[PDB]
Protein backbone atom coordinates (compact mmCIF):
# COMPACT_ATOMS: atom_id res chain seq x y z
CA UNK A 1 0.00 0.00 0.00
CA UNK A 2 2.75 2.37 1.01
CA UNK A 3 3.43 5.24 -1.24
CA UNK A 4 7.13 5.18 -2.38
CA UNK A 5 7.71 1.47 -1.61
CA UNK A 6 8.89 0.70 -5.25
CA UNK A 7 11.03 3.81 -5.53
CA UNK A 8 12.56 2.91 -2.14
CA UNK A 9 13.27 -0.70 -3.17
CA UNK A 10 14.94 0.58 -6.39
CA UNK A 11 17.01 3.05 -4.40
CA UNK A 12 17.99 0.29 -1.89
CA UNK A 13 19.01 -1.92 -4.85
CA UNK A 14 21.43 0.83 -5.84
CA UNK A 15 22.82 1.65 -2.35
CA UNK A 16 23.50 -2.01 -1.34
CA UNK A 17 26.09 -2.15 -4.13
CA UNK A 18 27.81 1.07 -2.90
CA UNK A 19 27.63 0.19 0.89
CA UNK A 20 29.01 -3.33 0.46
CA UNK A 21 32.04 -4.42 2.46
CA UNK A 22 35.11 -5.70 0.52
CA UNK A 23 34.71 -9.46 0.13
CA UNK A 24 38.17 -10.84 1.09
CA UNK A 25 39.14 -8.35 3.83
CA UNK A 26 39.68 -11.07 6.39
CA UNK A 27 42.57 -12.67 4.39
CA UNK A 28 44.36 -9.29 4.81
CA UNK A 29 43.73 -8.76 8.55
CA UNK A 30 46.97 -9.71 10.37
CA UNK A 31 45.38 -10.66 13.66
CA UNK A 32 41.61 -11.32 13.58
CA UNK A 33 39.84 -14.16 11.74
CA UNK A 34 36.32 -15.21 10.63
CA UNK A 35 35.75 -17.18 13.81
CA UNK A 36 36.60 -14.21 15.97
CA UNK A 37 34.18 -12.05 13.92
CA UNK A 38 31.51 -14.77 14.34
CA UNK A 39 31.93 -14.57 18.15
CA UNK A 40 31.67 -10.77 18.16
CA UNK A 41 28.44 -10.99 16.07
CA UNK A 42 26.98 -13.69 18.34
CA UNK A 43 27.75 -11.41 21.30
CA UNK A 44 26.01 -8.46 19.57
CA UNK A 45 22.89 -10.65 19.07
CA UNK A 46 22.78 -11.17 22.89
CA UNK A 47 23.44 -7.47 23.52
CA UNK A 48 20.54 -6.67 21.16
CA UNK A 49 18.33 -9.13 23.22
CA UNK A 50 19.46 -7.81 26.59
CA UNK A 51 18.64 -4.19 25.64
CA UNK A 52 15.57 -4.93 23.50
CA UNK A 53 17.10 -3.43 20.35
CA UNK A 54 15.46 -3.76 16.96
CA UNK A 55 16.90 -6.45 14.71
CA UNK A 56 17.59 -3.67 12.17
CA UNK A 57 20.09 -2.14 14.68
CA UNK A 58 21.95 -5.47 14.77
CA UNK A 59 22.03 -5.66 10.98
CA UNK A 60 23.36 -2.09 10.78
CA UNK A 61 26.05 -2.59 13.42
CA UNK A 62 27.36 -5.60 11.42
CA UNK A 63 27.33 -3.54 8.19
CA UNK A 64 29.44 -0.88 10.01
CA UNK A 65 31.87 -3.42 11.46
CA UNK A 66 32.51 -5.12 8.11
CA UNK A 67 33.09 -1.82 6.30
CA UNK A 68 35.33 -0.58 9.10
CA UNK A 69 37.36 -3.83 8.92
CA UNK A 70 37.50 -3.50 5.14
CA UNK A 71 40.09 -0.69 5.49
CA UNK A 72 41.35 -0.83 9.03
CA UNK A 73 43.53 -3.53 10.47
CA UNK A 74 42.53 -4.15 14.15
CA UNK A 75 44.12 -6.29 16.95
CA UNK A 76 41.95 -9.09 18.44
CA UNK A 77 41.94 -7.25 21.75
CA UNK A 78 40.27 -4.07 20.29
CA UNK A 79 37.78 -6.01 18.14
CA UNK A 80 35.13 -5.76 20.87
CA UNK A 81 35.78 -1.98 21.08
CA UNK A 82 35.00 -1.68 17.31
CA UNK A 83 31.85 -3.79 17.79
CA UNK A 84 30.68 -1.80 20.82
CA UNK A 85 31.14 1.60 19.13
CA UNK A 86 29.33 0.22 16.06
CA UNK A 87 26.28 -0.99 18.05
CA UNK A 88 26.27 2.41 19.79
CA UNK A 89 26.19 4.24 16.43
CA UNK A 90 23.59 1.81 14.96
CA UNK A 91 21.40 2.49 18.08
CA UNK A 92 21.70 6.24 17.75
CA UNK A 93 20.70 6.04 14.09
CA UNK A 94 17.89 3.49 14.39
CA UNK A 95 16.47 3.48 17.96
CA UNK A 96 13.86 5.73 19.51
CA UNK A 97 15.71 5.28 22.88
CA UNK A 98 19.34 4.24 22.41
CA UNK A 99 21.06 2.83 25.49
CA UNK A 100 23.45 5.48 26.82
CA UNK A 101 27.22 5.16 26.68
CA UNK A 102 27.61 3.96 30.27
CA UNK A 103 25.23 1.12 29.37
CA UNK A 104 27.65 0.24 26.54
CA UNK A 105 30.73 0.55 28.78
CA UNK A 106 29.08 -1.73 31.34
CA UNK A 107 28.25 -4.60 28.93
CA UNK A 108 31.89 -4.57 27.87
CA UNK A 109 32.26 -5.92 31.50
CA UNK A 110 34.37 -2.82 32.03
CA UNK A 111 36.99 -3.98 29.47
CA UNK A 112 37.06 -0.45 28.08
CA UNK A 113 36.52 3.05 29.29
CA UNK A 114 33.85 5.52 28.22
CA UNK A 115 36.64 7.67 26.77
CA UNK A 116 37.79 4.74 24.56
CA UNK A 117 34.23 3.98 23.38
CA UNK A 118 33.66 7.65 22.47
CA UNK A 119 37.00 7.93 20.67
CA UNK A 120 36.28 4.60 18.86
CA UNK A 121 32.87 6.15 17.95
CA UNK A 122 34.65 9.12 16.36
CA UNK A 123 37.08 6.92 14.38
CA UNK A 124 34.32 4.65 13.02
CA UNK A 125 32.41 7.75 11.91
CA UNK A 126 35.61 9.09 10.25
CA UNK A 127 36.42 5.85 8.49
CA UNK A 128 32.84 5.31 7.26
CA UNK A 129 32.66 9.08 6.40
CA UNK A 130 29.38 9.26 8.38
CA UNK A 131 27.63 6.98 5.80
CA UNK A 132 25.38 5.18 8.29
CA UNK A 133 22.20 4.82 6.27
CA UNK A 134 22.88 1.43 4.70
CA UNK A 135 20.54 -1.23 3.32
CA UNK A 136 20.45 -4.54 5.24
CA UNK A 137 18.91 -7.92 4.70
CA UNK A 138 16.19 -6.94 7.23
CA UNK A 139 15.10 -4.05 5.02
CA UNK A 140 14.73 -6.28 1.85
CA UNK A 141 12.93 -8.94 3.80
CA UNK A 142 10.22 -6.62 5.25
CA UNK A 143 9.54 -5.38 1.67
CA UNK A 144 9.36 -8.89 0.23
CA UNK A 145 6.91 -9.85 3.04
CA UNK A 146 4.39 -7.36 1.53
CA UNK A 147 3.85 -9.90 -1.27
CA UNK A 148 2.93 -13.08 0.70
CA UNK A 149 -0.89 -12.98 1.05
CA UNK A 150 -2.30 -13.23 3.96
CA UNK A 151 0.99 -12.74 5.81
CA UNK A 152 2.24 -15.97 7.38
CA UNK A 153 3.88 -15.07 10.70
CA UNK A 154 5.97 -18.29 10.90
CA UNK A 155 7.28 -17.75 7.40
CA UNK A 156 8.22 -14.20 8.41
CA UNK A 157 10.04 -15.24 11.63
CA UNK A 158 11.89 -18.06 9.92
CA UNK A 159 13.09 -15.82 7.04
CA UNK A 160 14.39 -13.37 9.65
CA UNK A 161 16.09 -16.19 11.62
CA UNK A 162 17.84 -17.38 8.47
CA UNK A 163 18.82 -13.85 7.43
CA UNK A 164 20.24 -13.33 10.93
CA UNK A 165 22.29 -16.64 10.71
CA UNK A 166 23.94 -15.18 7.54
CA UNK A 167 25.41 -12.36 9.67
CA UNK A 168 27.47 -14.77 11.70
CA UNK A 169 29.46 -16.26 8.77
CA UNK A 170 31.52 -13.79 6.63
CA UNK A 171 32.50 -16.83 4.67
CA UNK A 172 30.35 -17.33 2.52
CA UNK A 173 27.83 -14.46 3.06
CA UNK A 174 30.02 -11.35 2.47
CA UNK A 175 29.86 -12.58 -1.13
CA UNK A 176 26.16 -11.95 -1.60
CA UNK A 177 24.27 -8.68 -1.62
CA UNK A 178 21.61 -8.27 1.11
CA UNK A 179 18.75 -8.37 -1.41
CA UNK A 180 19.88 -11.79 -2.65
CA UNK A 181 20.36 -13.23 0.86
CA UNK A 182 16.87 -11.86 1.76
CA UNK A 183 15.60 -13.57 -1.41
CA UNK A 184 17.15 -16.95 -0.56
CA UNK A 185 15.99 -16.66 3.03
CA UNK A 186 12.42 -15.86 2.06
CA UNK A 187 12.26 -18.76 -0.45
CA UNK A 188 13.74 -21.24 2.06
CA UNK A 189 11.36 -20.17 4.90
CA UNK A 190 8.22 -20.19 2.75
CA UNK A 191 9.29 -23.56 1.34
CA UNK A 192 9.99 -25.12 4.79
CA UNK A 193 6.79 -23.77 6.31
CA UNK A 194 4.15 -24.16 3.54
CA UNK A 195 5.93 -25.79 0.56
CA UNK A 196 5.17 -22.63 -1.53
CA UNK A 197 7.92 -21.09 -3.70
CA UNK A 198 9.62 -17.75 -4.43
CA UNK A 199 6.52 -15.93 -5.83
CA UNK A 200 6.09 -14.66 -9.38
CA UNK A 201 5.37 -11.10 -8.08
CA UNK A 202 8.79 -11.17 -6.35
CA UNK A 203 10.37 -12.44 -9.56
CA UNK A 204 8.80 -9.50 -11.40
CA UNK A 205 9.74 -7.07 -8.62
CA UNK A 206 13.33 -8.08 -8.03
CA UNK A 207 14.39 -9.49 -11.40
CA UNK A 208 15.55 -12.52 -9.31
CA UNK A 209 14.49 -16.00 -10.36
CA UNK A 210 14.97 -19.21 -8.40
CA UNK A 211 17.89 -19.93 -10.70
CA UNK A 212 19.68 -16.61 -9.80
CA UNK A 213 19.09 -17.22 -6.10
CA UNK A 214 20.44 -20.83 -6.34
CA UNK A 215 24.07 -20.27 -5.29
CA UNK A 216 22.95 -18.29 -2.21
CA UNK A 217 20.15 -20.75 -1.40
CA UNK A 218 22.48 -23.85 -1.45
CA UNK A 219 24.76 -22.10 1.01
CA UNK A 220 21.92 -21.05 3.31
CA UNK A 221 20.26 -24.46 3.16
CA UNK A 222 23.59 -25.91 4.37
CA UNK A 223 23.91 -23.19 7.04
CA UNK A 224 20.38 -23.99 8.24
CA UNK A 225 20.99 -27.80 8.22
CA UNK A 226 24.30 -27.44 10.15
CA UNK A 227 23.03 -24.85 12.60
CA UNK A 228 23.07 -27.36 15.52
CA UNK A 229 26.80 -27.98 15.07
CA UNK A 230 27.85 -24.31 14.76
CA UNK A 231 29.90 -22.84 17.62
CA UNK A 232 27.64 -19.69 17.93
CA UNK A 233 24.09 -20.39 19.19
CA UNK A 234 22.49 -17.17 20.42
CA UNK A 235 20.42 -16.79 17.19
CA UNK A 236 18.87 -20.26 17.57
CA UNK A 237 18.29 -19.55 21.19
CA UNK A 238 16.64 -16.14 20.35
CA UNK A 239 14.25 -17.64 17.79
CA UNK A 240 12.84 -20.36 20.06
CA UNK A 241 10.95 -17.55 21.87
CA UNK A 242 7.21 -17.28 21.23
CA UNK A 243 7.77 -13.71 19.95
CA UNK A 244 9.44 -15.46 16.97
CA UNK A 245 6.88 -18.28 17.02
CA UNK A 246 9.62 -20.78 18.00
CA UNK A 247 10.74 -21.19 14.35
CA UNK A 248 14.28 -22.23 15.26
CA UNK A 249 12.65 -25.43 16.66
CA UNK A 250 11.27 -26.32 13.19
CA UNK A 251 13.07 -28.98 11.12
CA UNK A 252 15.01 -27.88 8.04
CA UNK A 253 13.94 -29.46 4.74
CA UNK A 254 16.40 -32.29 3.92
CA UNK A 255 16.20 -31.25 0.26
CA UNK A 256 14.83 -28.41 -1.87
CA UNK A 257 14.10 -30.13 -5.20
CA UNK A 258 15.68 -27.43 -7.34
CA UNK B 1 40.00 23.04 12.20
CA UNK B 2 38.00 26.23 12.19
CA UNK B 3 40.94 28.58 11.53
CA UNK B 4 39.78 29.16 7.94
CA UNK B 5 36.27 30.37 8.92
CA UNK B 6 35.52 33.89 10.02
CA UNK B 7 32.30 34.45 12.08
CA UNK B 8 29.99 36.99 10.39
CA UNK B 9 26.93 36.67 12.78
CA UNK B 10 24.90 34.30 14.98
CA UNK B 11 21.74 33.47 12.93
CA UNK B 12 19.73 31.34 15.43
CA UNK B 13 19.09 28.00 17.14
CA UNK B 14 17.38 25.40 14.92
CA UNK B 15 16.55 21.75 15.69
CA UNK B 16 19.86 21.45 17.65
CA UNK B 17 23.17 23.42 18.07
CA UNK B 18 23.70 27.10 17.04
CA UNK B 19 23.77 28.32 13.45
CA UNK B 20 26.15 31.09 12.30
CA UNK B 21 26.75 32.94 9.05
CA UNK B 22 30.51 32.69 8.32
CA UNK B 23 33.02 33.08 5.56
CA UNK B 24 35.81 30.83 4.29
CA UNK B 25 38.81 33.16 4.64
CA UNK B 26 40.70 31.43 1.76
CA UNK B 27 38.04 31.06 -0.92
CA UNK B 28 35.58 33.76 0.21
CA UNK B 29 32.66 31.30 0.30
CA UNK B 30 29.86 32.35 2.65
CA UNK B 31 28.54 29.37 4.56
CA UNK B 32 26.14 28.51 7.39
CA UNK B 33 27.99 26.73 10.26
CA UNK B 34 25.90 24.62 12.67
CA UNK B 35 27.88 24.25 15.92
CA UNK B 36 27.24 21.38 18.37
CA UNK B 37 29.16 21.29 21.65
CA UNK B 38 29.94 17.69 22.55
CA UNK B 39 32.25 17.55 25.57
CA UNK B 40 33.29 13.88 26.06
CA UNK B 41 31.80 12.43 29.33
CA UNK B 42 28.40 12.84 27.80
CA UNK B 43 27.16 10.84 24.87
CA UNK B 44 29.39 11.29 21.89
CA UNK B 45 27.87 12.53 18.67
CA UNK B 46 24.12 13.07 19.20
CA UNK B 47 21.68 11.12 17.14
CA UNK B 48 20.31 14.23 15.42
CA UNK B 49 23.73 15.11 13.92
CA UNK B 50 24.40 11.48 12.94
CA UNK B 51 21.05 11.34 11.10
CA UNK B 52 21.26 14.79 9.59
CA UNK B 53 24.76 14.19 8.08
CA UNK B 54 24.19 10.60 6.97
CA UNK B 55 20.83 11.38 5.37
CA UNK B 56 21.79 14.66 3.75
CA UNK B 57 24.70 12.83 2.09
CA UNK B 58 22.06 10.55 0.46
CA UNK B 59 19.99 13.56 -0.72
CA UNK B 60 21.67 15.41 -3.60
CA UNK B 61 18.84 17.41 -5.22
CA UNK B 62 18.30 20.94 -6.42
CA UNK B 63 15.65 21.69 -3.62
CA UNK B 64 17.55 20.25 -0.72
CA UNK B 65 20.32 22.24 1.00
CA UNK B 66 23.98 21.19 0.43
CA UNK B 67 26.11 19.92 3.25
CA UNK B 68 29.69 20.98 2.27
CA UNK B 69 31.81 19.69 5.16
CA UNK B 70 31.86 18.15 8.61
CA UNK B 71 34.61 19.20 11.06
CA UNK B 72 34.58 16.85 14.01
CA UNK B 73 36.90 18.22 16.69
CA UNK B 74 37.28 16.46 20.06
CA UNK B 75 35.24 19.16 21.80
CA UNK B 76 32.78 20.27 19.08
CA UNK B 77 31.14 19.19 15.83
CA UNK B 78 30.59 21.69 12.98
CA UNK B 79 28.30 21.00 9.98
CA UNK B 80 29.14 23.44 7.15
CA UNK B 81 26.32 24.24 4.75
CA UNK B 82 25.97 26.50 1.71
CA UNK B 83 24.48 29.85 2.71
CA UNK B 84 21.33 30.98 1.00
CA UNK B 85 19.93 34.51 0.89
CA UNK B 86 17.37 33.91 3.68
CA UNK B 87 14.79 31.54 5.15
CA UNK B 88 11.14 31.59 4.07
CA UNK B 89 10.13 32.88 7.54
CA UNK B 90 11.98 36.23 7.29
CA UNK B 91 10.71 36.36 3.69
CA UNK B 92 7.05 35.83 4.87
CA UNK B 93 7.64 38.57 7.48
CA UNK B 94 9.50 40.08 4.32
CA UNK B 95 6.08 40.18 2.70
CA UNK B 96 3.24 40.35 5.41
CA UNK B 97 1.59 43.68 4.41
CA UNK B 98 1.91 43.06 0.63
CA UNK B 99 1.80 39.29 0.27
CA UNK B 100 4.04 37.03 -1.84
CA UNK B 101 2.65 37.01 -5.38
CA UNK B 102 0.76 33.91 -6.43
CA UNK B 103 3.17 32.83 -9.22
CA UNK B 104 6.03 32.85 -6.71
CA UNK B 105 3.90 30.88 -4.27
CA UNK B 106 3.13 28.25 -6.84
CA UNK B 107 6.76 28.05 -7.87
CA UNK B 108 8.02 27.59 -4.35
CA UNK B 109 5.32 25.00 -3.67
CA UNK B 110 6.04 23.01 -6.84
CA UNK B 111 9.82 23.04 -5.81
CA UNK B 112 9.22 22.08 -2.15
CA UNK B 113 7.14 19.11 -3.42
CA UNK B 114 9.90 17.98 -5.87
CA UNK B 115 12.37 18.20 -2.95
CA UNK B 116 10.06 16.34 -0.59
CA UNK B 117 9.15 13.59 -3.05
CA UNK B 118 12.88 13.05 -3.59
CA UNK B 119 13.31 12.68 0.17
CA UNK B 120 10.39 10.28 0.41
CA UNK B 121 11.54 8.19 -2.52
CA UNK B 122 14.88 7.92 -0.63
CA UNK B 123 13.05 6.74 2.55
CA UNK B 124 13.73 9.97 4.52
CA UNK B 125 10.99 11.65 6.61
CA UNK B 126 11.85 15.32 7.32
CA UNK B 127 9.51 15.74 10.34
CA UNK B 128 10.09 19.49 10.89
CA UNK B 129 8.91 21.29 7.77
CA UNK B 130 8.18 24.98 8.66
CA UNK B 131 9.09 28.33 7.06
CA UNK B 132 12.29 28.87 9.07
CA UNK B 133 13.68 25.50 7.76
CA UNK B 134 13.03 26.41 4.07
CA UNK B 135 15.71 28.68 2.35
CA UNK B 136 15.36 30.73 -0.75
CA UNK B 137 17.99 32.22 -2.99
CA UNK B 138 17.76 35.41 -5.09
CA UNK B 139 17.13 33.47 -8.33
CA UNK B 140 13.80 31.87 -7.42
CA UNK B 141 14.87 28.51 -5.90
CA UNK B 142 13.71 27.29 -2.54
CA UNK B 143 15.32 24.44 -0.57
CA UNK B 144 14.49 22.09 2.27
CA UNK B 145 16.96 22.51 5.13
CA UNK B 146 17.54 21.46 8.76
CA UNK B 147 17.37 17.63 8.73
CA UNK B 148 18.17 17.42 12.42
CA UNK B 149 14.73 15.79 13.12
CA UNK B 150 14.80 13.59 10.07
CA UNK B 151 14.91 9.81 9.96
CA UNK B 152 15.14 6.91 7.61
CA UNK B 153 11.82 5.06 7.54
CA UNK B 154 11.20 1.43 6.76
CA UNK B 155 8.74 -0.32 4.38
CA UNK B 156 6.17 -0.86 6.12
CA UNK B 157 6.97 1.65 8.90
CA UNK B 158 7.23 0.81 12.65
CA UNK B 159 6.68 3.22 15.57
CA UNK B 160 8.83 6.34 15.50
CA UNK B 161 9.53 9.13 18.02
CA UNK B 162 6.21 10.70 19.06
CA UNK B 163 7.56 14.22 19.82
CA UNK B 164 8.01 15.43 16.22
CA UNK B 165 7.09 18.40 14.05
CA UNK B 166 6.85 21.93 15.46
CA UNK B 167 3.26 22.24 16.78
CA UNK B 168 1.76 24.61 14.14
CA UNK B 169 2.76 22.26 11.33
CA UNK B 170 1.91 19.09 13.23
CA UNK B 171 -0.48 16.58 11.59
CA UNK B 172 -3.62 15.27 13.29
CA UNK B 173 -2.51 11.62 13.35
CA UNK B 174 0.44 12.60 15.65
CA UNK B 175 -1.75 14.92 17.74
CA UNK B 176 -4.28 12.09 18.29
CA UNK B 177 -1.55 9.53 19.16
CA UNK B 178 -1.64 7.17 16.10
CA UNK B 179 0.86 4.45 16.74
CA UNK B 180 2.27 4.80 13.20
CA UNK B 181 2.84 7.82 11.02
CA UNK B 182 4.73 8.19 7.76
CA UNK B 183 5.26 10.47 4.73
CA UNK B 184 1.80 11.98 5.12
CA UNK B 185 2.96 14.09 8.05
CA UNK B 186 5.40 16.03 5.85
CA UNK B 187 2.70 16.71 3.32
CA UNK B 188 0.37 18.07 6.08
CA UNK B 189 3.19 20.44 7.07
CA UNK B 190 3.54 21.66 3.44
CA UNK B 191 -0.26 22.24 3.11
CA UNK B 192 0.00 24.46 6.25
CA UNK B 193 2.93 26.37 4.67
CA UNK B 194 1.15 26.82 1.28
CA UNK B 195 -1.89 28.29 3.05
CA UNK B 196 0.37 30.53 5.20
CA UNK B 197 2.07 31.92 2.09
CA UNK B 198 -1.29 32.71 0.56
CA UNK B 199 -3.15 34.30 3.48
CA UNK B 200 -0.19 35.88 5.24
CA UNK B 201 -0.46 34.25 8.64
CA UNK B 202 -0.07 30.78 10.14
CA UNK B 203 -3.08 28.60 9.30
CA UNK B 204 -3.24 26.81 12.69
CA UNK B 205 -1.15 28.77 15.17
CA UNK B 206 -2.15 26.56 17.97
CA UNK B 207 -0.82 27.24 21.20
CA UNK B 208 -0.94 23.70 22.77
CA UNK B 209 -1.84 20.25 21.61
CA UNK B 210 -5.52 20.57 22.50
CA UNK B 211 -5.55 24.13 21.05
CA UNK B 212 -3.85 22.85 17.91
CA UNK B 213 -6.39 20.11 17.43
CA UNK B 214 -9.41 22.39 18.06
CA UNK B 215 -7.94 24.98 15.67
CA UNK B 216 -7.75 22.28 12.94
CA UNK B 217 -11.26 21.04 13.87
CA UNK B 218 -12.81 24.53 13.50
CA UNK B 219 -11.46 25.20 10.06
CA UNK B 220 -11.70 21.68 8.60
CA UNK B 221 -14.68 20.15 10.51
CA UNK B 222 -14.26 17.71 13.46
CA UNK B 223 -13.22 14.49 11.76
CA UNK B 224 -15.69 11.59 12.13
CA UNK B 225 -15.90 8.05 10.77
CA UNK B 226 -17.11 9.16 7.31
CA UNK B 227 -13.92 11.20 6.47
CA UNK B 228 -11.52 9.16 8.61
CA UNK B 229 -12.44 5.57 9.38
CA UNK B 230 -11.07 4.68 12.82
CA UNK B 231 -10.48 8.25 14.05
CA UNK B 232 -13.09 7.64 16.79
CA UNK B 233 -10.94 4.71 18.10
CA UNK B 234 -7.66 6.58 18.23
CA UNK B 235 -5.55 6.74 21.35
CA UNK B 236 -6.26 10.41 22.20
CA UNK B 237 -9.58 10.88 20.40
CA UNK B 238 -12.41 11.83 22.84
CA UNK B 239 -16.11 11.30 22.11
CA UNK B 240 -16.77 14.59 23.94
CA UNK B 241 -14.89 16.62 21.23
CA UNK B 242 -17.02 19.51 19.95
CA UNK B 243 -18.49 18.85 16.50
CA UNK B 244 -17.64 21.80 14.26
CA UNK B 245 -18.71 22.02 10.62
CA UNK B 246 -16.03 22.43 7.94
CA UNK B 247 -15.43 25.91 6.49
CA UNK B 248 -15.57 26.83 2.84
CA UNK B 249 -12.04 27.28 1.45
CA UNK B 250 -13.25 30.35 -0.42
CA UNK B 251 -13.12 31.74 3.15
CA UNK B 252 -10.03 29.89 4.40
CA UNK B 253 -7.78 30.97 1.52
CA UNK B 254 -9.58 33.71 -0.44
CA UNK B 255 -6.92 34.46 -3.04
CA UNK B 256 -6.84 30.93 -4.43
CA UNK B 257 -8.50 29.79 -7.59
CA UNK B 258 -10.19 26.44 -7.51
CA UNK B 259 -7.18 24.44 -8.68
CA UNK B 260 -5.44 25.81 -5.60
CA UNK B 261 -8.34 25.06 -3.23
CA UNK B 262 -8.57 21.47 -4.51
CA UNK B 263 -4.80 20.81 -3.98
CA UNK B 264 -4.80 22.52 -0.59
CA UNK B 265 -7.74 20.30 0.37
CA UNK B 266 -5.91 17.16 -0.85
CA UNK B 267 -2.87 18.01 1.26
CA UNK B 268 -4.94 18.59 4.40
CA UNK B 269 -7.17 15.49 4.17
CA UNK B 270 -7.58 14.03 7.66
CA UNK B 271 -7.02 10.38 6.74
CA UNK B 272 -3.24 9.95 5.92
CA UNK B 273 -4.29 7.21 3.42
CA UNK B 274 -6.32 9.79 1.51
CA UNK B 275 -3.80 12.72 1.90
CA UNK B 276 -2.07 13.36 -1.46
CA UNK B 277 1.61 12.29 -1.83
CA UNK B 278 4.22 14.78 -2.95
CA UNK B 279 4.64 12.87 -6.20
CA UNK B 280 0.91 12.75 -6.98
CA UNK B 281 0.71 16.49 -6.06
CA UNK B 282 3.24 17.35 -8.82
CA UNK B 283 0.72 16.05 -11.42
CA UNK B 284 -2.06 18.35 -10.01
CA UNK B 285 -3.66 20.78 -12.48
CA UNK B 286 -2.70 23.74 -10.26
CA UNK B 287 0.95 23.45 -11.54
CA UNK B 288 0.00 23.17 -15.27
CA UNK B 289 1.31 26.73 -15.87
CA UNK B 290 3.98 26.88 -13.13
CA UNK B 291 6.86 29.17 -14.01
CA UNK B 292 9.85 30.46 -11.97
CA UNK B 293 9.71 34.10 -10.91
CA UNK B 294 12.47 35.88 -9.02
CA UNK B 295 11.66 37.03 -5.46
CA UNK B 296 11.89 40.75 -4.72
CA UNK B 297 14.60 41.13 -2.08
N1 LIG C 1 20.36 31.99 4.99
C1 LIG C 1 20.57 30.77 5.47
N2 LIG C 1 20.00 30.44 6.75
C2 LIG C 1 20.05 29.36 7.36
O1 LIG C 1 19.52 29.08 8.55
C3 LIG C 1 18.37 29.76 8.99
C4 LIG C 1 18.28 29.86 10.53
C5 LIG C 1 16.79 30.18 10.87
C6 LIG C 1 16.45 30.01 12.37
C7 LIG C 1 16.95 28.71 12.98
C8 LIG C 1 18.49 28.49 12.76
C9 LIG C 1 18.85 28.63 11.25
C10 LIG C 1 20.88 28.33 6.69
N3 LIG C 1 21.26 26.99 6.95
C11 LIG C 1 21.90 26.53 5.94
N4 LIG C 1 22.03 27.48 5.04
C12 LIG C 1 21.42 28.55 5.48
N5 LIG C 1 21.26 29.83 4.88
Amino acid sequence: VPDYHEDIHTYLREMEVKCKPKVGYMKKQPDITNSMRAILVDWLVEVGEEYKLQNETLHLAVNYIDRFLSSMSVLRGKLQLVGTAAMLLASKFEEIYPPEVAEFVYITDDTYTKKQVLRMEHLVLKVLTFDLAAPTVNQFLTQYFLHQQPANCKVESLAMFLGELSLIDADPYLKYLPSVIAGAAFHLALYTVTGQSWPESLIRKTGYTLESLKPCLMDLHQTYLKAPQHAQQSIREKYKNSKYHGVSLLNPPETLNL
Amino acid sequence: SMENFQKVEKIGEGTYGVVYKARNKLTGEVVALKKIRLDTETEGVPSTAIREISLLKELNHPNIVKLLDVIHTENKLYLVFEFLHQDLKKFMDASALTGIPLPLIKSYLFQLLQGLAFCHSHRVLHRDLKPQNLLINTEGAIKLADFGLARAFGVPVRTYTHEVVTLWYRAPEILLGCKYYSTAVDIWSLGCIFAEMVTRRALFPGDSEIDQLFRIFRTLGTPDEVVWPGVTSMPDYKPSFPKWARQDFSKVVPPLDEDGRSLLSQMLHYDPNKRISAKAALAHPFFQDVTKPVPHL
